[PDB]
């Protein structure tokens, strides 16, 4: 039961890292990119509804 | 009467208030050339024009203009095929015009004799992918959705040479009687590319039953979206008048798209969301209501049109309204021509809702709506799982999901995959579909009701 | 009258336009056209002209008629097929010998060669009457005799003449009324305009449900007939067949078809496959069309006719409520309407301030569900009618951030999900817990009560057994399946059954056609049963493996449920489900002990 | 008297300078059909009008205008209530006149007497999750942000319709010792929501003690943004003169928003994200300008705005400028609808941010503070530990898990959970909350002073 | 004539159509100013101009105009060194009084002999984290790229007081033959980061070879875009006349930019994307274009612009824009200044275009070349790997890549650690890197060929 419990924590362990550093980052900077995008389309319309 | 301005390539005129809508007008130029334009909006004492030919060369007193009295319209023969155009149909080959018999409007807003029957017999297009997975029906019209970094153009011409070689194993399934013409029309597409298209319909023997009109970047944008509209009503005249089975293949709608989105810039009307017009679905819509069984119900006009993503993305305007206005869509994507895959066709996103009703056993068979319904879930599975399997590990596997993994690269390299010059029969890529799903246990499903099964399976 | 301005499009401006108003009915140039005056600016009017043009030139007369753009409601609506602007296309297919609508062509807005059978109301010579009172009723159809003939909403006087039983044509008068001087002479036809909302006796709250027919719409929130709905499209996962089959399915006294700016194919596959099937009210001699008025456009006709028709539509709904009718109003998709109303605001150069999507547009479909609900029909003698608008909404940009989806979800009462991972997977219509809501279902399910039905107790468990299993889910996903309590496991095997049976329905369930209240309460009963019953089994001790095992045989039975019609108790009550039950409790007493 | 235009919502109306600014205006037409307006702007020789009823249908000679002379303002009174107005106060009751004894703006001030005294003193909603856990004294403005996901009409009515039930329990242990009103208003509503609110409150025996205002969805736009302006002036009379505790209950905030949003479409004003206005701060304010103690101080005026959140995003520009606004939040939750408990507010991210500024006694008890701590810290480690037994199974869970899990069934199923028309009183809220934290022992309870915990386990 | 108008910072002038473009005029108020401006817009009979003082208080006719006949020139002078200026050209602390040589006007092209041979020689500061990864030529531009919350205030100032230091030891080895001369501009700085400027200028003696032009914000914003192109047409004529290489520190751009959008949303342009200028590019151009070696050949100007990102990203049209102009970036990184690495410069995506070109071999090795290629790889690599080492552990770790781990801590904690008062040399650096680099094998180190690897390990 040890040399096993030795092995899946070493797993279960990797994963968390994982989560942390890559995934919830690149989350953050692909959502981030497309709303500066996104807002402008919204804004430049008005302006050129006024022009 | 003569030019007061010139406001981006738009022509300004200041003018006498008498002119037809859409009514032809030339414009004298002094350098030996006279031109035609159109009026596109009149107004109080004044008309702005697009010019048809070239976008310099207009004056302030060095111009004249004659009013022609007759808004343009296509003169209509169908005897058209065989010939070589351009996109107002003027010859490029010195000597075939498109000439008439009958002179028909260009919008096809007269005519629309359109049938109340609903697509009916069955179509194919040789390539396994389409054929089972999204059945073309005579008078379907369903999308080619495409992305840049793809020979986009390669599955366009691929779908060209293979209309009308197809049509052979059509009458033997009797979804088709009646003879076979191809209308063709080319938009803002490159020169290699315009001699793959006149050397896909030479390979054929089709050449004869083709029309083509030629359209590049640098002839007008005006005159670019009058294209297909003039091919368009060749179709209606071909499908009507002679009860023909008729298939238009209109490229590409992007460049179409840009066309409409040029104008505008000097017009009273506003552009909308992301600088598109507003009315561009209305635009899109006077192409697309060419389409659908004629009334004689032995002739129609199907229609393919071919959008690439200019993004890549499906919510860009140029498909996301397309897709609307259609019947389902039609997914090439990137990831498989990656791998190194022809023609790479992704059939997660991909879907006909009309396809069910259309067909029937008597030129398919009643398990092609089945056996359809359980290569979707299956392959929707496997992409999951691909997903979860970088991340993890493989923690969050159990053993469907392996099973599904392995379904996923089957289907991709042997289903999907053929060489250019290969044709499919539709009895075949059913066998083809059995054979796949012929690794899961029949517990396991469920798209498939346990009387159809049992009998095919 | 007015000389033409400019021609923008198919939008004609036309100054000299003086002692009109903002709704008027104009005939446009020298050719005539049938067209409205939207707006005005000054002198200059913009007119939306709903006929294209293609050769009308400035300076041709535009003449006022000197009345509003209406659209006429009489006898004959029933068995017809129609367009938006509301000309018959039957008659356009022979005359013109053009199917749909030609340039130049203008045709009345209804037939006015067909005679009608006239039998009198409930009213004399000499009698003081008021609108939405029957005057008489006309014969119309097989299935329905029940066209009561009215006089019009905002009408009180006197009835001068009333003429007596025969065969009369509706524009051979019949009907003279009198209020100070003579108000008109009447027809069997009558108009109203399209833009205001048709007079009431009163409106009422909803609460009496229709059933579907499907079994998945009642169990997890009820429809009701006088209510608001939308259903989530994404144009490719079979959105049409569902709409279609609904309307097939669903059972009132006259049912309105508004293709909104569809395909052309699909409004032409309804055309045909209606007389081909038969009403489970008993219609013969082409069933279905006999109770359905039809409004059919396609997109590719001019946007014009698009915007007006919801608004023809509507008002067909209300003027069958005022006879006491019950409709069920099906307009698909609403999402089309709104890309016509994005037309509309950059073809006249109004601004767009809803997300690049008109300003009026959060309003107008605000109006048109309003119009909807039930009530006790117009006129005195009282009677029950009522309309459940039923109105699609799919994607204008974004999957539910759009515009459209946005305004209605605010409006709506009662909400339907559909998801596109089951849609592409084969399990539409999908109804997801946390993307459906009824704002009705508190006085439905007492409603139910007195109908005979446990039914609060079961709405409950359903909601218990979906909304665990999507928790559970994620935690699967991530962590993965290596541990998952006993209880769990179970939740995530009996929703899989709900799945199969009920979410997955259309042209896979045998009977389908119509299915009553009971049975698809009696089919849930055994679901939640052998849900309770197997949590207690893990509890009281006893391995989840061998309570697989044991339940076998009901197992398989209930998961075959879906194919399984009513032929063994009631008529609406089934045998084999009762039975079920019973089996059920003896298979729980072989698993635990 | 000549009608120049119409350009959507707004009209233009063709007569002189000499009106004054919001001066209601008479449309007059040949149809009998007389519709007041408001002019929005007044400019040489025009006025830009919105007419409260329709917009459109009037003719361009045919019509006549007259001045009224009179600015808009409500007549006000305090035999005004217990009756059903629309969205300009007048009757649809079919009783009598709406009386007056004073006329008071509702451009959005009266005489604005809002204190520079910060709140104390319980007010009780008779909805245990909002009283206990974020306790609201008078005067403060605390919003319901809820979304279309759950029952946002019925959860406001619950709030009303309980409210002044609590009254006679209150006045007992001597917190209130004048009367309490509610008002209550209704936006761009549907029918059979209109009518559900004068049945709830039909009842309990609530009419009398309340006025409801009803704008109806068909109504246009201005007239529902000029609804709960009406509401909130009343209000300030009541609570001024004859000093009366009132809770102002405004729903829907969201479509008073997009009234907002949609008026702009002739005028030279640019809205700023999402096509929300720059200035939705200031349209905000407005609202939240009539909340606050009044002077004198034993009144009071104290709002709940409701907020729908359409789509589920706290990113939405509605809710974020409120937001910043407000002393706090009550955040409601789609998950908690679904398990099946109603009312279904996860106190998880709902704060109150004078929550202890609030309670005493007399209207709450000593003890009322340190219970907040217990059960708000015990429930989130509650819905932790739910998805940890997920993971490690029932038979391998840890005892203090064990315990979170226990009490985050019982929490939701007891404190949250009430009957339609069950009151739940301050007082009767607290027991309850001792037999949930009874399970830990006392040795995990310690955001608690001793004293109190060996009172109360 | 006199004044119609202000909108803004724009002045509607009515005055007659005689005056040529950017021809100065006198404002004269009634308040005891004169107020300069220039015409950025002549029209019929009116003007639009924008003043280099104030930006409000503007009347109509009380303000009269005489126009001052003469263009916008700056009076350039060669004994301009060691005087101190504000952003106009005026004393603020008392330097001697501008004079008159020559006069230029500024277009950003004055007389423009700028390169048509490129730059070669190499210029040091002694910091090895710029220099070898950098290799700065003589009228090359790079930018220093920082973010919010680092001290680039800090590295101008290392620049500053370091050069003028290492420049005559560079003399001898032919890497310069010429003294050194900074001219720094400083935008819409505070008070505190323009003193600390001049501290380190005074502090060093070079104060007499340096000039200093300061702008503050609380300046007008059109007085900060003239700052500096005044200190750019000053730089030219000292290089043309006195043969120096003269470097420019143009700090903050961000600043610089912040004016132009504003006289691009209040221009009758529409700006480009996200409410930046479409003329962006252009304005940011003016700048960069006055680059490289100046007639006689032995001046030159040289420029380091500092850009601090005032949203974090390189997605921001500032860095985009910036960046393709310029001929490389040096690149500043928060996590190295949160450690404790003072220069707190990053090396992961610095680049210099013109790398081959400045270093040579008569005054800097060949080899410098060769082993910044490794250095880049390496470092670049070896910053991957760590994060790669945390998500991993040791499972996916080798022997090599423990070796990585080692270059990694060791290049940070001595390569770029180094005080604000250490020198270092070319020579030197490539010492202590030929050792840091010597654990690698032979294998490993593949980007240098085997007789340069050889020879040193």
């Amino acid at each position: 039961a040890f040399i096993i419990l030795d092995e899946v924590i070493k797993v279960t362990n990797r994963r968390v890292n994982a989560i942390e550093h890559v995934i919830i980052p690149r989350t953050e900077n692909t959502i981030a990119y497309i709303n500066s995008e996104l807002d402008e389309l919204d804004r430049e319309e008005f302006y050129r509804l006024k022009k | 009467n003569t030019v007061s301005g010139v406001n981006g390539p738009l022509v300004i005129l200041e003018k006498v208030k008498f002119p037809r809508y859409n009514e032809i007008v030339n414009l004298t130029l002094p350098d030996g050339t006279v031109r035609q334009g159109q009026v596109l909006e009149i107004r109080g004492d004044r008309a702005i024009v697009q010019v048809f030919e070239g976008t310099s060369g207009i004056d302030v007193k060095k111009t004249t203009v004659e009013f022609t009295g007759e808004s343009l319209r296509i003169p209509v023969s169908e005897d058209m095929l065989g010939r070589i155009f351009d996109g107002s149909g003027r010859p490029i080959d010195n000597g075939p015009k498109v000439f008439a018999e009958d002179y028909l409007d260009i919008n096809g807003s007269p005519i629309n004799p359109y049938a109340r029957i609903y697509p009916e017999e069955m179509i194919s297009t040789g390539v396994s992918a389409i054929d089972t997975m999204n059945s073309i029906a005579r008078g379907q019209k369903i999308p080619i959705f495409s992305a840049s970094g793809l020979p986009h153009n390669e599955i366009a011409a691929q779908i060209c040479r293979q209309a009308g070689l197809v049509r052979p194993t059509k009458d033997v399934h009797d979804g088709h009687e009646e003879n076979f013409s191809i209308v063709f029309a080319a938009m803002g597409v490159n020169l290699e590319t315009a001699r793959f298209f006149k050397q896909d319909f030479e390979e054929n023997g089709s050449l004869e039953r083709t029309s083509l009109f030629l359209n590049l970047a640098n002839d007008p944008t005006i005159e670019r979206i009058i294209t297909p509209r003039l091919a368009l009503t060749t179709a209606e005249y071909l499908a009507y008048q002679t009860e023909r089975h008729v298939l238009t293949i209109l490229t590409d709608m992007s460049s179409y798209a840009d066309a409409l989105r040029e104008v505008s810039a000097a017009r009273e009307e506003v552009p909308g969301r992301r600088g598109y017009p507003g009315y561009m679905y209305t635009d899109l819509s006077t192409i697309y209501e060419r389409a659908g069984r004629v009334e004689g119900r032995n002739g129609s006009i199907t229609q393919i049109p071919i959008l690439t993503m200019p993004n890549d993305d499906i919510t860009h305007p140029i498909p996301d309204l397309t897709g609307y206005i259609t019947e389902g869509q039609i997914f090439v994507d990137r990831q498989l021509h990656n791998k190194g895959i022809y023609p790479p066709i992704n059939v997660l996103p991909s879907l006909s809702r009309l396809m069910k009703s259309a067909i029937g056993e008597g030129m398919t068979r009643k398990d092609h709506g089945d056996v359809s319904n359980q290569l979707y879930a299956k392959y929707a599975i496997g992409k999951d799982a691909a997903a979860m399997k970088a991340v993890v590990g493989e923690e969050a596997l159990s053993i469907e999901d392996k099973l599904s993994l392995e379904f996923l690269e089957k289907f991709e390299k042997t289903f999907i995959t053929q060489g250019a010059y290969e044709d499919r029969t539709v009895f075949e890529s059913l066998d083809q579909a059995w054979s796949l799903l012929r690794i899961y246990p029949k517990e396991m499903l469920n798209r498939i009701s346990p009387k159809i099964l049992d009998e095919f399976y | 009258y007015g000389a033409i301005y400019s021609v923008s499009g198919p939008v004609v401006i036309a100054e000299n336009m003086i002692g009109c108003a903002m709704y008027e009915l104009v005939k446009v140039g020298h050719d005539n056209l049938v067209g409205e005056v939207i707006r005005i600016d000054g002198d200059k009017a913009t007119i939306q002209v709903y006929e294209e043009t293609a050769g009308l030139t400035v300076g041709d007369p535009v003449l006022r008629t000197g009345k509003p753009l209406s659209v006429e409601l009489g006898p004959g609506l029933m068995e017809t097929i129609y367009d938006g602007i509301q000309r018959p296309l039957k008659a356009i297919k022979e005359e013109s010998q053009s199917i749909y609508i030609p340039r130049g062509i203008d045709t009345p807005a209804l037939d006015r060669t067909i005679k009608w059978q006239f039998t009198p109301g409930k009213f004399q010579v000499g009698d003081h009457i008021s609108g939405g009172d029957i005057y008489g009723s006309v014969f119309e159809n097989s299935l329905i005799s029940s066209h009561k003939i009215l006089l019009p909403p905002r009408s009180r006087g006197t009835i001068t003449w009333i003429a007596p039983a025969g065969e009369y044509t509706l524009d051979e008068k019949i009907l003279e009324v009198e209020f100070d001087g003579k108000k008109s002479d009447f027809t069997l036809y009558h108009t109203w305009p399209v833009r205001v909302p048709r007079p009431v006796t009163e409106k009422l709250s909803a609460d009496y449900p229709l059933l579907t027919g499907q079994r998945v719409l009642d169990a997890l929130f009820p429809c009701v007939q006088g209510g608001t709905t939308c259903i989530p499209g994404a144009f490719g996962c079979g959105k049409t067949v569902i709409s279609q089959s609904l309307s097939k399915y669903s059972n009132s006294d006259a049912i309105i078809y508004v293709g909104c700016g569809e395909r052309g194919n699909e409004m032409a596959e309804v055309l045909m496959e209606f007389p081909e099937l038969y009403t489970e009210m008993s219609g013969t001699k082409e069933p279905i069309m006999k109770r359905t008025t039809l409004v059919a456009n396609t997109s590719n006709m001019p946007v014009a006719a698009r915007e007006a028709s919801i608004y023809t539509g509507i008002t067909l709904a209300e003027y069958f409520r005022d006879q006491g009718k019950n409709v069920s109003m099906i307009a698909d998709s609403s999402s089309r309407w709104a890309e016509a109303l994005r037309e509309i605001s950059g073809r006249l150069g109004e601004m767009p301030a809803d997300q690049g999507f008109p300003a009026y547009l959060g309003a107008k479909l605000a109006s048109f569900y309003e119009r909807a609900g039930k009530a006790v029909a117009l006129g005195s003698p009282d009677r029950t009618g009522s309309v459940s608008i039923v109105a699609a909404v799919s994607p204008a940009g974004g999957d539910f951030s759009d515009p459209v989806t946005t305004a209605t979800l605010g409006i709506t009462q009662v909400f339907w999900g559909l998801d596109k991972k089951l849609a592409q997977r084969k399990h539409f219509p999908s109804i997801n817990t946390s993307v459906s809501y009824s704002k009705y279902t508190n006085v439905l399910n007492k409603f139910y009560d007195s109908n005979y039905p446990e039914f609060p107790v079961l709405r409950d468990r359903m909601k218990e057994i979906l909304s665990n299993a999507e928790e559970l889910e994620q935690v699967v996903q991530l962590v993965g399946k290596s541990a998952l309590s006993d209880s769990d496991k179970i939740t995530l095997d009996v929703a899989t059954l709900i799945k199969e049976d009920f979410l997955q329905q259309n042209g896979y369930s045998t009977y389908d056609a119509f299915c009553p209240i009971w049975k698809t309460f009696d089919m849930m009963r055994a679901f939640i049963s052998y849900h309770d019953e197997a949590q207690k089994a893990v509890a009281n001790g006893a391995n989840w493996s061998k309570l697989a095992d044991s339940t076998g045989d009901v197992k398989h039975a209930v998961s075959s449920s879906k194919f399984f019609e009513p032929s063994r108790g009631e008529k609406e009550v089934h045998g084999e489900f009762e039975k079920l039950l019973s089996t059920m409790q003896e298979r729980f007493a072989e698993s635990t002990d």
